[PDB]
């Protein structure tokens, strides 16, 4: 079973994540949501019946091979990564599950990320290593661009990230960008900068510090 | 009433065994299929197989098959996968869960905790952190932080002003290294006229190796 | 106990479930 990677919709509209089939009757497909750090929960069965304690606004289609999950009244608590599942009539009854779809609410705001550069600290200079640290905080959504300028040279390969979801406080996205050189290199280099593009920001955001 | 019981996030070493067990809470593992699903962090839901109660029968996927072994204590009737041959690949969350093969659910409702199951291929390090400094301006959002770096394994708990700092505390997601040890990112939003009167302090502990280091970021 | 790989299913623990018996053997 496939399902689309990613389905984002605006609060309040009715989303629909597609269940294409390469077989249980075609009606013992079901839907599972699994909100990050959490296991998976039952929340369709049988193409469209509910189990007991499951919200109206989740429903079941079936067309041809394709099951469909509709979400009404999509919400910002709506948001996880849905699968699903359905025998697969084999010698031992697989029970195969859907690749998953992060179904994800996303409207009305845009934030640009406010770009901080942080030299490597000489301590860990002395153990060798040079962490250049390049941070995007409170941005929505992310699909920003951080390119590691060297001397005017863009350095690739050597840059490790990370992103994390600050709550619903500001339901904004957050970045630290590593940029991690040896400190022979380091020092063999002067000028180290983290030129940032995003949506918030249309005109590119660089932040830059000499050594 | 029927809860599926898993133990802790176990670290094994490259090409050993783990035995995962699953414990019935309020059930009796003599009637419904328990199959067993295993998932990467990120990644799609994979049935791994199923034991039945009615007939000791165990089936297994073909891609599993020759390392899982299904075994289970009947007294306490607590269930027990075991992967054997353990390699860098294996590492995944493992749940267990009870499969309504026969009856009218058709499908698996009640899951189990997980026990996370990683192929180290490292030791355990103490971990090196490192301050960020929050530039040098007396004004505005200030930025400044603590990099937990070379540490192994997970968990890590990073804290601002021994818990007072809370707002503005965005602590990064660990990322694995290059080396296969683990490095995180902690930075806070400060007023920057604070810079100098403020004393902040970031209290970052490694349980698993017993760290707890106290760094300061006051430059 | 050390259940075995059989690669079958048992159409006694099948019911209510029809694709038991489009794949289902015995003894």
């Amino acid at each position: 079973l496939t399902q689309p990677a990613s389905v984002s919709g605006s609060p309040g509209q009715s989303i629909t994540i597609s269940c294409t089939g390469s077989v249980g009757g075609y009606s013992h497909v079901s839907w599972y949501q699994q909100h990050p750090g959490k296991v998976p929960k039952l929340i369709i069965s049988e193409v469209s019946n509910r189990p007991s304690g499951i919200s109206n606004r989740f429903s079941g289609s079936k067309s041809a091979n394709t099951a469909s999950l509709t979400i009404s009244g999509l919400q910002p608590e709506d948001e996880a990564d849905y699968y699903c599942g359905s025998y697969a009539s084999t010698n031992i009854l697989h029970y195969v599950f859907g690749t998953g779809t992060k179904v994800t609410v996303l409207s009305r705001t845009v934030a640009a990320p406010s770009v901080f550069i942080f030299p490597p600290s000489d301590e860990q200079l002395k153990s060798g290593t040079a962490s250049v640290v390049c941070l995007l905080n409170n941005f929505y959504p992310r699909e920003a661009k951080v390119q590691w300028k060297v001397d005017n040279a863009l350095q690739s390969g050597n840059s490790q990230e990370s992103v994390t979801e600050q709550d619903s406080k500001d339901s904004t996205y957050s970045l630290s960008s590593t940029l991690t050189l040896s400190k022979a290199d380091y020092e063999k280099h002067k000028v180290y900068a983290c030129e940032v593009t995003h949506q918030g920001l249309s005109s590119p955001v660089t932040k830059s510090f000499n050594r | 009433q029927v809860q599926l019981v898993q133990s802790g996030a176990e670290v094994k070493k490259p090409g050993s065994s783990v035995k995962v067990p699953c414990k019935a809470s309020g059930g009796t593992f003599s009637t419904y299929p328990i199959s067993w699903v295993r998932q990467a962090p990120g990644q799609g839901l994979e049935w791994m197989g199923r034991i039945i109660p009615d007939p000791p029968m165990a089936n297994i996927a073909q891609k599993f098959q020759g390392r899982v072994s299904f075994s289970a204590d009947k007294s306490t009737t607590i269930v027990y996968m075991e992967l054997s041959s353990l390699r860098s690949e294996d590492t995944a969350v493992y749940f267990c869960a009870r499969e309504i093969l026969q009856s009218p659910p058709f499908a698996v409702d009640v899951w189990g905790q997980g026990t996370m199951v990683a192929v180290s291929s490292a030791s355990t390090k103490g971990p090196s952190v490192f301050p960020l400094a929050p530039s040098s301006k007396s004004t505005g959002t200030a930025a400044l932080g603590c990099l937990v770096k070379d540490y192994f394994p997970e968990p890590v708990t990073v804290s601002w002003n021994s818990g007072a700092l809370t707002s503005g505390v965005h602590t990064f997601p660990a990322v694995l290294q290059s080396s296969g040890l683990y490095s995180l990112s902690s930075v806070v939003t400060v007023p920057s006229s604070s810079l100098g009167t403020q004393t902040y302090i970031c209290n970052v502990n490694h349980k698993p190796s017993n760290t707890k280091v106290d760094k300061k970021v006051e430059p | 106990f050390h259940f075995e790989v059989f690669n079958f299913v048992p159409c006694s623990i099948c019911s209510n479930n029809p694709t038991c018996w489009a794949i289902c053997k015995r003894i």
